[PDB]
């Protein structure tokens, strides 16, 4: 939009705040949108972009290299999303491109595995104490603790 | 100098360029060099709004407000031309920036009242015969405010000007002259003023700084209902440089 | 159970009025604009892409 | 009374051709030889008080006015719409595919 | 001494005679949802509006500012917070924290240390009563599957704007907003997830249908056949050779469970291990690997797509993806 | 000309009569803006007799 | 008039809702007068037809075809890209029959209020005070009594 | 329906040559233009610049005129804004930017050819849902 | 908001008449001899 | 009115859980 | 709001440090069998 | 305005009724101005009082 004349600094976008460049809770410049979200983001793409202040629209406005412009392409078109079968893109893509980024893979097989071996650590955790104190197999019938112990009312 | 990892997460990003008390010098202006406004920037510290009382004879004040949307309201790397004109007098024409913030304060009570803080399309004029800019001199001008919300934006029931419904479609058999004022939106475009009290000045390096009162309106909902009356106060900083 | 009538009442009159009951219907609109032509092929609906319902960019 | 004004608009030549003064520059892409070189030129050297007028933006090529020439038929002006030139939007008006 | 009077606090923190067990998760687990609860209830009859998307559009989700018990939610923080961290002195007042959903924040991280601890104080209390320990491993499904909607979900897809909605409408909210970015309809997970709840409620009927059916006959004709058992007698109050003998004609002999410990094993093991696959279900489209997608996948002879129910699917992801958070994007993909 | 006895209110008086004024929202009954009341406003009583 | 008002949605008892309670007249007031008959045209005079609402849909589109359903004319949501709107198409509206007999409207705001009540069908005058009609469609006795005895049964 | 010569029949040059693709030259051009151009160009919109689709038409109205194989395999070899005044190799896939577009590295002359058939033959299937985006899935 | 006039004594009669019936045969029921 | 109403409903039902837990019939071995 | 965030950390503090060192106060022997653990 | 509104009847708290519920404002209305003084005089230029 730059290329094509915009303003990109005063362009205000429908909600009043700016369609490309807005400001974080602590006033930091950056892009704006729904990726105001992930103004935390760092990468040596966009870097030598950002100054003390943020982004700094000096060099937005002149200092854009067609490397930045190529990365940031075909990091858009290569976004971590797809589905079970690798289709690319959002969930109404359609097929052509055959795609699901490593990231993507690593991140869900490894939630996947943590989340089961908790389940495994609170089986064998309560199984190895009950076992150590002499119930993992069942409540013995002639000496049942509760039986023992007062009513709660 | 700080760095960005310096400053990060500090709220200072949201505060302009401040400088010495040492800096009381004067900027000399050569009449037959052109001028630019290489960045201004604009830092509010106090937002006030007009009581709208019932009786409607009594003076009106501007009450305190609170701010709600954080450190996200300074204007900044606002550039332009500054003009000397025949009487001495510089003119700035403000050409680009960050120009602009959606604010919301909220009043006692609880009443919120957003605003679009702004300078844009801001040309402002000192007094004449300004061989040099000194901490006498003063900024005063006019500036646009556009609608708060530009013209694509939906209501929650999807009516908008540029996109949109064009009626109250869950109300299918409503009359529509009652819901006219809601469901024809229309986009705002009024004046500010706004002046710039000039307090410090490098002669050696073209920086001042100051402070500001603005006034202007703010959001009225696209046409939905009347904009309140709405002042700025805070601190200024900018850097001149001949062009 | 549609709609909520003191919703609609409200949101009618007050363009800053806004709920997730609200949002929900704007996303059935969608739906129903979407969906229609191809679930629905004996109504031999054309839609020309001027009057689908859509927000910003999407 | 309250009216839509871009609705408005819509009964203007607006409606009809490419308007010099208020439509979004992705319209420049229906006429060969117009994107995105003129068409940049255009949205900021824009308004115009007649369709001719688009013929002296400076620094035009003579190639570039032999174009504009071409295509003045499928041009037109009518008053700034400020609703239609805000936010930028003459450079991205929320609109894709 | 230091000791004893530690010693005495230890023995009634872990004593199996408080009328509700208190236990060492419970010193975290008690202040925790008490905070959370307070809060939520508050939130929910008298917060203001709060902006979700960050794109200063404050939805109303409480009581007093027009909603009923259906509409009404406490609404996540604002996306422009994103993932940050945002406790109440973090606010410059009150008033900034609840137009950006601070209530949600707090809410939501407290009730999850809460019912983790929950769980944990499952495990504790059985030790202390001599059971088997595997209640909380039953519980760790919907705990996971809490945890996958109110904390990974937002983590994957960078803000707490994008978790559960803490109210009926803003549950489904969630849920046609998740389908249209995920077809989470046809993921698998989410399938084995209804099978988990549809069969846990068929064998929830089954079982209860069985042994109501085969109750031995204690009782009179005018007295409820509940009073022909009494709390903590030692025989069995069904005839389960009667109760397998009809479930074993009624399908085959071999398919019915005449083992009442592995027939009770079995309906543990259904629901809870569906739920664990529908909350990694959530937990790993939070990473958007996404539903099985089949949009144009039957093409004719000539290069012709044929339609099939998957695309009419697509459809209505479509008419939804298009809709939803109508004022927030300015660029064409919905990346997050 | 719209002061709380013009609203029907029967217990804001006895709060207002023996000191607490101010509403945490930031106003006060003599109409005063901006004010802080501390925990002691008319919501700070409420809750205190709620507990 | 009877004959026209049949030829309505309103009256059509599969528009209504579980808890829209009360007489038909509750939503869209109380029937005073048919306002006649509406021919869509547009500037070249071709008669268009206003697509009507099945009874599926709580919304509908403004859409307007020729006798051979070619789209002419709709109400756009999206303008920027609009061909068919009534401004651009010239769509006027006379009336035949009814109160508005012999009448022509050209203001294209009028001229779309009344394409958005012929989606109903025939168009109506209604008295929407006597009883607060909210506008909002209700089922007929034939709605309720086929509600009520299928759940019973 | 069927994929028939006739179908495969498109314009080789703006002075009406017109050149008939193999049923091979196509599902290789398929297969090429998924290799290299689906990830902006799926189902002829463009991602990066949705204001340019890869419609006949619209081709038709670039400078120089890119509806046929000679201007879609020039294009593929040195690329252009949609009026011809600036060469874009720098940021879109070449094979004079080869370089830094490496899946343009071993393309062939054959190959240019048979993705720009592919280009050219797929609205002759598809019709407006070719370029149209998710309005026509 | 404008809610149905109705739904408050709908609500109040929803609640108090099932209620109140069984409060009716507990306590009667706790009466009995024992 | 509808806001006091459904905090009415809230209230009396945390009020039965109370009474529920702290006075319920206790559990007895015969 | 510094006066509230040093209560929030000390009342945090206070609980899980009860939950550390009551699982430390030889919780394996508080059960109601093998109690020589 | 405050001193002239206490000189008006519908302040006066022996003017209400036992079955008339609410607050004073859903009577006479929520009070929004003073229209000012009102003098009579006849056609002499006498001024009058309304009793
Ligand atoms: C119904 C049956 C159920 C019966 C019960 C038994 C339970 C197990 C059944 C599992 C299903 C087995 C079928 C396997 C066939 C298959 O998979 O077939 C698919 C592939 C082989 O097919 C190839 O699959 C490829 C997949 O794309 C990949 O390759 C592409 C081209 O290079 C792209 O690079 C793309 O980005 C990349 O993802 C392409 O589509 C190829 O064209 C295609 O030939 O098998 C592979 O990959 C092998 C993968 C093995 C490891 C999988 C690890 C998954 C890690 C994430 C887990 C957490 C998430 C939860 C999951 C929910
Ligand atoms: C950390 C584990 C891991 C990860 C992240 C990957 C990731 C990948 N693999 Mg590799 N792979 C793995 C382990 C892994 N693999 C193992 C163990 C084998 C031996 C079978 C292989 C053999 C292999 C081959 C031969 C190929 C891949 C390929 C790929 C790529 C495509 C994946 C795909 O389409 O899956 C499809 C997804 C599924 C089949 C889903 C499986 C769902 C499982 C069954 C869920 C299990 C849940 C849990 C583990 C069980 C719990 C049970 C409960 C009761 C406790 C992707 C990058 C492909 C590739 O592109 O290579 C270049 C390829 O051809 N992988
Ligand atoms: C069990 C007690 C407990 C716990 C664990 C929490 C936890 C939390 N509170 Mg809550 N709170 C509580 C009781 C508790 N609260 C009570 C009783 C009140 C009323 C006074 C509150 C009032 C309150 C308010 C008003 C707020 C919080 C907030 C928070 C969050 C941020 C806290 C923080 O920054 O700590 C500071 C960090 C430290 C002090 C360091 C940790 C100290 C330990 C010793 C180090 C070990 C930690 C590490 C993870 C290891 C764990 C070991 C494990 C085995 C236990 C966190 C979720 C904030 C929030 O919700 O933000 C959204 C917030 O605004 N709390
Ligand atoms: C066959 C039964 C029947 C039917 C079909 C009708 C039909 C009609 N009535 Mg009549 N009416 C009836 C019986 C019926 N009535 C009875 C028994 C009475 C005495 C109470 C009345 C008194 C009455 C009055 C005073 C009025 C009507 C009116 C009307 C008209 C409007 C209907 C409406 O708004 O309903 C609305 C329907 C609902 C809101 C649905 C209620 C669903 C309930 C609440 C579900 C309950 C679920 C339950 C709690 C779940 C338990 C779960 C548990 C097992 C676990 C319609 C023609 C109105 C009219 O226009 O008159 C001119 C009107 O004013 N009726
Ligand atoms: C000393 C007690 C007292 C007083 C002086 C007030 C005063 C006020 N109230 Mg409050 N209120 C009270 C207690 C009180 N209230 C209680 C206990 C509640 C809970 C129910 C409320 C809830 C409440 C609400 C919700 C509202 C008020 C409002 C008001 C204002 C309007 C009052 C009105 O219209 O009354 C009308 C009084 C009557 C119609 C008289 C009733 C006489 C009874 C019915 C006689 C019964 C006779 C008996 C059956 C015969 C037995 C015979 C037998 C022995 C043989 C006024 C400032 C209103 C206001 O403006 O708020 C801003 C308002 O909306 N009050
Ligand atoms: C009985 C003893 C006392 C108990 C009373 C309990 C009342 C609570 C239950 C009533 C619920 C009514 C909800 C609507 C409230 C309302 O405003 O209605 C109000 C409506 C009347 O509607 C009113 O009409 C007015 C003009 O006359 C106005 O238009 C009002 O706007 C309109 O509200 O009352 C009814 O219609 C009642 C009759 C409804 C019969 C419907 C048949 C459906 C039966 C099927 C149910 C089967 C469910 C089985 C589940 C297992
Ligand atoms: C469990 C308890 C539940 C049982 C409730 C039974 C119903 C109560 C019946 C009393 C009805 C009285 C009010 C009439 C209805 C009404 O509309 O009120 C409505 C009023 C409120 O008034 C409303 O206010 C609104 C704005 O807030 C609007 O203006 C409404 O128009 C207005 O009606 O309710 C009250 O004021 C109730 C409190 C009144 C206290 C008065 C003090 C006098 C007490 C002395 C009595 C001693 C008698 C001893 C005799 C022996
Ligand atoms: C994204 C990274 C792209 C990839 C990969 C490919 N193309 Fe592309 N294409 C892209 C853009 C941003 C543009 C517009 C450039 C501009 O400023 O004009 C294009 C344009 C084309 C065109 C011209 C379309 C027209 O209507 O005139 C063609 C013919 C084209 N692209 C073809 C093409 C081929 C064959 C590709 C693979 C080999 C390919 N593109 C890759 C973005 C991207
Ligand atoms: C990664 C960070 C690492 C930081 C450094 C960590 C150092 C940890 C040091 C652990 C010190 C343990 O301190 C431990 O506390 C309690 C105090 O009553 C004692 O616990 C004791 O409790 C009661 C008596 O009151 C007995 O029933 C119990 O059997 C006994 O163990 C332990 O016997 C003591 O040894
Ligand atoms: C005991 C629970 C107390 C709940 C306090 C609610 C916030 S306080 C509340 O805020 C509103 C909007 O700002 C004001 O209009 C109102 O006057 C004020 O009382
Ligand atoms: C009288 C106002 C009419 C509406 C004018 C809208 C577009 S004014 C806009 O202002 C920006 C600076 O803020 C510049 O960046 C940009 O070049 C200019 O077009
Ligand atoms: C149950 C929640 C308790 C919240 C406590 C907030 C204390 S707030 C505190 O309160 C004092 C009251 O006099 C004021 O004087 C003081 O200025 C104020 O800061
Ligand atoms: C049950 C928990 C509810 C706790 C509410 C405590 C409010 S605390 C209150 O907040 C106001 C914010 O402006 C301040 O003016 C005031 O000083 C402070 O005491
Ligand atoms: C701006 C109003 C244009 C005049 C004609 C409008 C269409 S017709 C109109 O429709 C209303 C329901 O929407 C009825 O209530 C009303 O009786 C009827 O006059
Ligand atoms: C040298 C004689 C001139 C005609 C033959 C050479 C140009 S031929 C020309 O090739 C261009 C791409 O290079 C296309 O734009 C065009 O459609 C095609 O006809
Ligand atoms: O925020 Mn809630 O929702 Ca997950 O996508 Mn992106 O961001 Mn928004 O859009 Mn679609
Ligand atoms: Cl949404
Ligand atoms: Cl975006």
């Amino acid at each position: 939009d730059q290329k094509l004349g915009a303003n990109v600094g005063s362009a205000q976008g429908p909600t009043g705040l700016g369609k490309y460049l807005m400001r974080s809770p602590t006033g930091e410049i950056i892009f704006g949108g729904e990726t105001m979200r992930f103004w935390d983001f760092r990468g040596p793409w966009l870097e030598p972009l950002r100054g003390p202040n943020g982004l700094d629209l000096n060099k937005i406005k002149n200092d854009i290299q067609p490397w930045q412009e190529r990365r940031a392409a075909e990091y858009m078109t290569h976004a971590p999303l797809g589905s079970l079968n690798s289709v690319g893109g959002v969930a109404t893509e359609i097929n052509s491109v055959n795609f699901v980024s490593p990231r993507s893979w690593l991140a869900t097989s490894h939630f996947v595995l943590a989340f089961f071996f908790l389940v495994g650590h609170l089986w064998h955790a309560g199984r190895a104490r009950a076992a150590a104190a002499g119930f993992e197999k069942g409540i013995d019938r002639e000496s049942e603790p509760v039986l023992s112990m007062p009513s709660l009312d | 100098t700080l760095t960005y990892d310096d400053i990060v997460g500090t709220g200072l990003a949201n505060k302009c360029p401040t400088l010495d008390d040492t800096a009381r010098g004067a900027y000399p202006i050569d009449s037959s060099q052109t001028y630019r406004i290489a960045r201004l920037c604009l830092q509010p510290t106090t937002f006030l709004v007009k009581e709208e009382p019932k009786n409607k004879r009594q003076e009106a004040e501007f009450v305190p407000t609170k701010l709600v949307t954080r450190e996200t309201t300074s204007l900044d790397q606002i550039q332009g031309e500054l003009k000397v004109n025949s009487d001495g007098s510089l003119t700035f024409v403000e050409e680009d920036g960050i120009d602009f913030q959606p604010v919301t304060v909220q009043m006692a009570g609880g009443e919120r009242i957003p605003l679009l803080f702004t300078v844009k399309n801001l040309v402002a004029s000192t007094q004449p015969n300004v061989t040099s800019i000194t901490t006498s001199t003063d900024f005063k001008g006019e500036f646009n405010v556009p609608s708060y919300r530009t013209a694509n934006f939906l209501d929650p029931k999807g009516r908008g000007l540029a996109s949109g419904y064009d009626s109250a479609i869950a109300l299918p058999q409503a009359k529509e002259e009652e819901l006219a004022r809601a469901n024809v939106k229309r986009f705002s475009l009024t004046k500010g003023q706004i002046s710039l009290n000039v307090a410090k000045v490098d002669g050696r390096t073209g920086e001042i700084a100051g402070t500001f009162e603005s006034e202007q309106l703010s959001d009225d909902d696209m046409g939905a209902h009347e904009p309140h009356e709405v002042k700025i106060q805070g601190v200024f900083y900018a850097s001149i440089e001949p062009a | 159970s549609y709609d909520f009538i003191s919703q609609e009442i409200r949101a009618a009159e007050d363009p800053e009025f806004e709920t997730f009951y609200t949002k929900n219907l704007l996303l059935n609109e969608g739906i129903r604009a979407w969906m229609a032509p191809q679930d629905q092929p004996h109504e031999n609906f054309v839609f020309p892409e001027e009057v689908l319902p859509r927000g910003n960019a999407l | 009374e309250l009216v839509n004004v871009v609705d408005e608009k819509l009964g203007t030549a607006y409606g009809e051709k490419i308007d010099l003064n208020n439509t979004n520059i992705a319209a420049f892409i229906q006429y060969r030889g117009l994107y995105p070189t003129l068409a940049k030129l255009i949205v900021k050297n824009a308004p115009y008080e007649s369709v001719e007028d688009v013929l002296n933006i400076p620094g035009l090529t003579e190639r570039q006015k032999q174009i504009l020439r071409e295509n003045l038929e499928h041009f037109t002006v009518t008053e700034v719409e400020t609703a239609l030139v805000e936010g930028g939007d003459r450079y991205n008006n929320g609109l894709y595919k | 001494q230091t000791a004893n009077l530690w010693e005495r606090f230890c023995d009634w923190i872990t004593s199996t005679e408080n009328r509700l067990y208190i236990g060492w998760f419970g010193v975290i687990m008690i202040p925790t949802l008490l905070a959370a609860t307070i809060c939520f209830v508050i939130a929910f009859i008298a917060a203001p509006p709060v902006d979700i998307d960050g794109i200063r559009e404050p939805v109303s989700g409480s009581l007093l500012y027009g909603n009923n018990i259906i509409t009404a939610a406490v609404v996540p923080s604002s996306n422009a917070i994103g993932l940050h961290l945002y406790p109440i002195w973090d606010a410059a007042s009150l008033d900034e924290w609840l137009y950006n959903g601070g209530p949600y924040q707090l809410i939501i991280f407290h009730f999850l240390i809460g019912i983790f601890c929950y769980m944990g104080r499952e495990w504790e209390l059985s030790y202390r009563l001599g059971m088997r320990p595997w209640i909380p491993v039953a519980f760790s499904a919907p705990v996971a599957a809490a945890t996958a909607v109110l904390l990974i979900y937002p983590i994957g897809q960078g803000s707490f704007s994008d978790g559960l909605m803490l109210g009926i409408s803003g549950t489904f909210n969630f849920m046609i907003v998740f389908q249209a970015e995920h077809n989470i309809l046809m993921h698998p997970f989410h399938m084995l997830g209804v099978a988990g709840v549809f069969g846990g409620a068929l064998f929830a009927a089954m079982h209860g249908s069985l042994v109501t059916s085969s109750l031995i006959r204690e009782t009179t004709e005018t007295e409820s056949t509940n009073y022909g058992y009494k709390f903590g007698q030692e025989e069995e109050t069904y005839n389960i050779v009667a109760a397998h003998g009809y479930f074993g004609r009624l399908i085959f002999q071999y398919a019915s469970f005449n083992n009442s410990r592995s027939l009770h094993f079995f309906l543990a093991a259904w629901p809870v291990v569906g739920i664990w696959f529908a909350a990694l279900g959530i937990s790993t489209m939070a990473f958007n690997l996404n539903g099985f997608n089949f949009n144009h996948s039957v093409v004719d002879a000539q290069g012709n797509v044929i339609n099939t129910w998957a695309d009419i699917i697509n459809r209505a992801n479509i008419g939804i993806e298009v809709m939803h958070e109508r004022n927030a994007h300015n660029f064409p993909l919905d990346l997050a | 000309l719209n002061p709380m006895w013009r609203q029907g209110m029967f217990v804001l008086p006895f709060m207002a009569r023996l000191g607490v004024t101010g509403s945490w929202s930031g106003w006060s009954i003599t109409g005063e803006t901006g004010i802080d009341p501390g925990f002691w406003s008319f919501e700070g009583v409420a809750l205190a007799h709620i507990v | 008039e009877k004959l026209a008002f049949y030829d309505y949605i309103g009256n059509n008892p599969a528009k209504g809702g579980l808890f829209r309670t009360g007489p038909m007249n509750k939503g869209d007031g109380i029937a005073q007068a048919w306002k006649g008959h509406a021919v869509f045209r547009n500037k070249e005079g071709e008669e268009l037809f206003v697509r009507r609402m099945p009874a599926f849909f709580e919304s509908f589109p403004v859409i307007l075809t020729d006798k051979n359903g070619v789209v002419k004319a709709d109400i756009p949501f999206r303008r920027a890209e609009s061909k068919y709107s009534f401004e651009q198409q010239g769509v006027t509206v006379s009336f035949y029959g009814g109160e508005l007999n012999g009448q022509t409207f050209t203001d294209p705001p009028t001229v779309k209020s009344y394409a958005r009540k012929a989606i109903f069908g025939e168009i109506f005058e209604f008295d929407t005070e006597t009883l607060n009609s909210d506008g909002i469609f209700r089922t007929s006795p034939r709605g309720w009594f086929t509600f009520a005895h299928a759940v019973f049964a | 329906a069927e994929l028939t010569p006739e179908v495969l029949t498109v314009p080789l040059n703006s002075e009406g040559k017109t050149i008939t693709l193999t049923e091979k030259q196509y599902l290789e051009g398929k297969r090429l233009f998924q290799y290299a151009c689906a990830s902006c160009h799926v189902g002829g919109i463009t991602k990066t610049n949705p204001s340019l689709d890869l419609r006949t038409e619209t081709l038709a109205l670039a400078t120089p005129p890119r509806d046929n194989i000679e201007g879609l395999v020039d294009y593929m070899k040195n690329p252009t804004t949609y009026d011809g005044e600036q060469e874009i190799a720098e940021v879109h896939p070449s094979l004079r930017s080869a370089d830094i577009f490496p899946k343009m590295r071993n393309l062939t002359e054959k190959d240019l050819v048979a993705i720009a058939g592919h280009i050219l033959v797929e609205p002759k299937i598809l019709g407006d849902k070719w370029g149209g985006g998710k309005v026509y899935y | 908001m404008e809610v149905n006039q109705l739904g408050l004594i709908a609500t109040a009669l929803f609640v108090l008449v099932p209620s109140v019936f069984l409060i009716i045969l507990y306590v009667q029921t706790e009466s009995q001899q024992k | 009115m509808e806001t006091i109403t459904y905090v009415f409903i809230f209230a009396c039902i945390i009020a039965l859980f109370f009474f529920a837990i702290f006075f319920r019939e206790p559990p007895r071995i015969t | 709001m510094e006066t509230l965030k040093i209560t929030v950390y000390i009342v945090v503090t206070f609980f899980v440090l009860l939950f550390v060192f009551g699982f430390l106060s030889g919780d394996p022997a508080r059960n109601p069998k093998r109690k020589d653990l």
